[PDB]
């Protein structure tokens, strides 16, 4: 929600892919609910047209500062391993591949 | 190095030091107002609030809840009267884009 609740401690590479540790302050950690979203927020998504322009993915303080935005929801049982998605879209959507399943 | 701003009243021997942060917060006269939003919009606690152009105030804490971000602000006692009681706050750090044909 803008303000700084955490750090990414570390990160390790391995054959699967990318795992980042990182850690959430107690003062803020009942905020988390054990249902939250993980998204980039170093990067930055533009779009434009004729009427539609569209910023997302991070701001420019977002985006100076980088690391991860948090979505909390309400109620989870605190899993080990968390996903991290691309963006705000792919993670409403609960989506972890670039293209969607085929219906 | 200390600072002495001299007041009124009643002779003393016993005072409690205040950070440059709070110097304005603890004046004896000042406007101290509360406001609420969903999110930080990018303001830290040290952001200046600004009327027609010229600085009147400051952001002298902000805090993180389970319903959004309130921020605690401060207004100077010479500009105090220009509040009048019915101001609408905006947020001054976002930046909206929107490009088309003439528009």
């Amino acid at each position: 929600h803008g303000v700084q609740v955490g750090q990414v401690i570390d990160r390790k590479l391995t054959s699967k892919g990318v795992t980042f540790t990182v850690a959430i302050e107690p003062q803020h950690r009942e905020l988390v609910k054990g249902d939250s979203k993980f998204v980039v927020n170093s990067r930055v998504d533009v779009k434009v047209g004729l009427d539609g322009v569209e910023f997302l993915g991070a701001s420019a303080s977002e985006w100076i500062n980088g690391g991860i935005r948090i979505l909390p929801g309400d109620k989870g049982e605190m899993k080990a391993s968390y996903p991290l998605y691309a963006n705000l879209e792919k993670a409403l959507e609960n989506s972890l591949s670039d293209l969607p399943t085929t219906t | 190095t200390f600072e002495l701003v001299p007041g009124d009243g009643e002779p003393r021997k016993e005072f409690v030091v205040v950070p440059g942060e709070k110097a304005l917060l603890h004046e004896p006269d000042v406007l101290t107002l509360t406001l609420t939003a969903p999110e930080s919009y990018g303001i830290d606690a040290g952001q200046p609030l600004i009327l027609h152009g010229v600085q009147v105030g400051q952001v002298i804490d902000r805090k993180l809840t389970s319903k959004g971000v309130t921020f605690t602000v401060a207004i100077e006692p010479q500009h105090r009267e220009l509040v009048k009681g019915d101001s609408k706050f905006v947020v001054n750090s976002r930046v909206d884009v929107k490009v088309g044909l003439d528009g």
